[PDB]
């Protein structure tokens, strides 16, 4: 996948996360999901040096692509317990 | 033609839901170059359709017509996979009173009128976000039409 | 190789150390077909002859003004600018990137109405030889006529030891519905010529996502005798959207001068409690969708 597609999906989960984080000001704990949402941020800025650079290594577009997915389910597991919180 | 204070009152309160029911991005936010074609199939209070105060004066059916079309389009999407599938919405949830608010002011404009999908759940989420910011620009202008009735055309 | 106005060219290319360049071929305007010779600037030295020239394009020394010649007249000019294309990207030195809302936001626009009206603003550390062009639609693939003036400065400042200028452009959709629910988005297109380096820059919105009113209006404030309670009182904006009817506005009252003491009101009056030094300050938003808050407008208490 393209360097460009990536940084898209990037910037696609940056802006979610954000929109989320915002959202738990208007409103089982609180503070452990702020802290997981501003865990997934900052996993976001590590992985955004490995792109701008574009046993043990960096990490490959794949395994970027695969990272993108595994932070787009944690973000849809915070995103159920909170809609779950307010209804 | 109908009780302009109450549909004030209830287009009001939709304003308020459609901007706190969900979380929201930035307006710049999810924007990609197929948005145009995306937004010729949803349904929007243009230009000409009679919404603006001038036309509100001469005749403000021909507006209110236009509004009603536009809620029954909003409750038959908030009410679609789109958000009931996965991750899911409740009925009961602040959405779910959304869809609600809609339904209820479409039977006030007119009480017996009647009322594509991704499937991986991620876009499910990101559709969500466009589909209620599109929302809220239209309630907008609704809500800004009947405070003028209210204010200029109640008998 | 484009025209980007008549007899000024864009030469795009992949920029890094030593790199080949492109092959251009540039034809005198002319009807002339016999004895033509070919300069470029100040140079007198005879590049080449014939309608055509045959050049390569790589750095900015082949770029600038072009003059084709016959019997010691001018018959013709082309002025070659470059965009650089960056490791895929293209260059961004003109403008500061003001990253906000986002990284890579170079042009900020806002409207203080619905009046299909909206001013824009960049910065740059740029001070001579500096050039902007602005245009403007509603619509990128069926384009809807916007009319926008001269970008020009609106505030010279320092900024981390170096100068920094401010420039600013007005402009007006040709056919506005103030009223309407926007549903294309205006496109804002700067062109930026600094010397011989072209590039260019776009910003894509709704009215509605950039409104800002002006401040309140006449902010007033009526004290009550043995008491700090005051009533508070303002007046919408001149530049707001009329008839206010239809396009209301709300309000924020704060008193400060630690804590936040608000109050949020549809009215233009509200009821508060001074105190000394305090002031009293107001601001509004539209009413019905959530863009921006205007500027304080602000009274001191007592
Ligand atoms: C911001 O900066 C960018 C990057 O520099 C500009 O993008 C360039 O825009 C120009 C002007 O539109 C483009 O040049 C034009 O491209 C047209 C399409 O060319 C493509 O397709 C042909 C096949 O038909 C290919 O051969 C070609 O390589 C391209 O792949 C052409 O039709 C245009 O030709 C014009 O001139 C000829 C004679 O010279 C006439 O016969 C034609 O009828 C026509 O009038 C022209 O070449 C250029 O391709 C863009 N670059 C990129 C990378 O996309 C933006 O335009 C600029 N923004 C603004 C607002 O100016
Ligand atoms: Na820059
Ligand atoms: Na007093």
């Amino acid at each position: 996948m393209s360097i460009q597609e990536i940084q898209k999906e990037i910037a696609q989960i940056q802006a979610v996360i954000a929109g989320i984080q915002k959202y738990i000001y208007t409103m089982m704990s609180i503070e452990e999901i702020q802290k997981q949402i501003a865990a997934i941020q900052c996993q976001i800025a590590a992985i955004q040096k490995q792109i701008y650079a574009m046993g043990g290594s960096g990490m490959s577009i794949e395994e970027i692509q695969k990272q993108i997915a595994a932070i787009q389910e944690q973000i849809l597991a915070i995103y159920k317990q909170i809609m779950a919180m307010v209804t | 033609s109908p009780a302009w204070t109450q549909c004030q009152q209830l287009s009001q309160k939709l304003c308020t839901l459609a901007w706190s029911a969900h979380p929201l991005v930035g307006h710049m936010d999810l924007r990609e170059e197929g948005d145009e074609e995306t937004t010729n199939d949803v349904p929007h209070i243009q230009c000409g359709d009679g919404c603006d105060p001038q036309g509100l004066r001469d005749n403000s059916q021909f507006c209110l017509q236009r509004i009603h079309q536009g809620l029954i389009f909003y409750e038959k999407l908030l009410g679609s996979d789109i958000f009931t599938g996965e991750p899911s919405l409740l009925p009961d949830s602040p959405v779910g009173q959304l869809h609600a608010s809609l339904l209820g002011l479409s039977q006030l404009l007119q009480p017996e009128g009647h009322h594509l999908s991704p499937s991986q759940p991620w876009q499910r989420l990101l559709l969500r976000f466009k589909i209620l910011r599109s929302l809220q620009a239209f309630v907008a202008v609704a809500a800004r039409v009947f405070a003028h009735g209210a204010a200029t055309l109640s008998p | 190789i484009w025209e980007l106005k008549k007899d000024v060219y864009v030469v795009e290319l992949d920029w890094y150390p030593d790199a080949p360049g492109e092959m251009v071929v540039l034809t005198c305007d002319t009807p002339e077909e016999d004895g033509i010779t070919w300069t470029l600037d100040q140079s007198s030295e005879v590049l080449g002859s014939g309608k055509t020239l045959t050049i390569q394009v790589k750095e900015f020394g082949d770029a600038g003004q072009y003059t084709c010649h016959k019997g010691g007249e001018v018959l013709s000019h082309s002025l070659l600018l470059l965009h650089k294309k960056e490791d895929g990207i293209w260059s961004t030195d003109i403008l500061k990137d003001q990253k906000e809302p986002k990284n890579k936001t170079f042009l900020r626009c806002e409207a203080k109405n619905y009046s299909g009206r909206f001013t824009c603003w960049w910065l740059t550390t740029i001070s001579t030889d500096l050039t902007f062009s602005v245009k403007s639609s509603r619509g990128s693939s069926d384009p809807q006529g916007v009319t926008c003036g001269a970008a020009t400065l609106s505030a010279e400042r320092v900024r981390g030891d170096n100068k920094e200028y401010e420039y600013s452009v007005e402009c007006q959709e040709d056919s506005a519905c103030p009223a309407a629910e926007e549903s294309l988005p205006i496109e804002v297109m700067v062109d930026a010529v600094h010397k011989l380096k072209y590039e260019n820059y776009t910003s894509s919105f709704f009215i509605r996502d950039i409104i800002k009113p002006d401040p309140p209006k006449n902010l007033q404030l009526k004290p009550l005798k043995n008491s700090r309670q005051v009533e508070v009182s303002w007046e919408y904006p001149d530049t707001w959207s009329t008839p206010h009817s239809y396009f209301s506005l709300t309000f924020c009252v704060q008193v400060q001068g630690e804590k936040k003491d608000r109050v949020f009101t549809d009215k233009t009056s509200a009821t508060v409690i001074c105190r000394k030094n305090a002031s009293i300050s107001v601001r509004a938003q539209d009413r019905y969708y959530s863009s921006s808050w205007s500027e304080w407008a602000s009274v001191p208490c007592s």
